[PDB]
């Protein structure tokens, strides 16, 4: 087509979605991790994660207001990834890299899994 | 704005 | 902080939100324009438009599944702006610029209003 | 990935 494009549009949209999350506006699901609860927007979770995409396209699960993650999932690893989903920023540190990679593999967040693999390979 |  | 950032994350999220819109997945509102109906996600509309932000933060309207726009709003102008919201691409043409600018002013989409003003000023 |  002959469209023009606003370079900062996608980033501005994501920033506003994160402001709605902060203020708990129109959040439609609670993700439960080892008795730690995280409120979010189903559409953002689906846009970022192959696991949430499969969950919320399921005819029965699409209607659930609570999703319980596998007990092996670490709440801090989930929190870091949820922050990444809404900001593009990943708080990757020596002390959390193993939990973050394991959570990203479970959530099916391929780009996060890739950088964790590379950061681990550099330290060996 | 840019030409994509 | 000491975060790393994935450059293409915001664009990838928006692209996936547009794929959900195409497939009518988790759309939670119908916008009615001069008897033309457009399905969308309330959170994306709020992230892009000052008007939808005000509408869906209102305690009564946040719960509506149908929103009727002012009868002076042109459906094509709305369609072009809805596409912009989900893609960052604006199909601005000599034949639609007046309808697009009037719709962007009503929807409170300041960056769109700005480029329309500049494109109109260049043609005078 | 970049340093923001
Ligand atoms: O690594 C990843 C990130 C990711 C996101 C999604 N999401 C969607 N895919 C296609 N159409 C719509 C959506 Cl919402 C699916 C798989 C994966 N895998
Ligand atoms: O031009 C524009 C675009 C736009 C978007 C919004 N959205 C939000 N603002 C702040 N926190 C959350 C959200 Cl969702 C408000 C006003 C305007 N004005
Ligand atoms: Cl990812
Ligand atoms: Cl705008």
């Amino acid at each position: 087509d002959s469209c023009i494009q606003f370079t900062r549009h996608a980033s501005d949209v994501l920033l506003n979605l994160n402001r709605l999350r902060s203020r708990d506006i129109l959040t439609d699901v609670v993700i439960v991790v080892s008795r730690e609860q995280f409120r979010a927007h189903k559409t953002v979770l689906m846009a970022c994660s192959g696991l949430f995409y499969s969950i919320f396209t399921d005819q029965l699960k699409c209607n659930l207001s609570v999703i319980n993650l596998d007990p092996e999932i670490n709440p801090e690893g989930f929190c870091i990834l949820l922050d990444f989903m809404y900001t593009s920023r990943l708080n990757l540190r020596e002390g959390n890299i193993m939990a973050v990679m394991a959570t990203a593999m479970y959530l099916q967040m391929e780009h996060v899994v890739d950088t964790c693999r590379k950061f681990i390979k550099a330290s060996e | 704005w840019v030409i994509p």
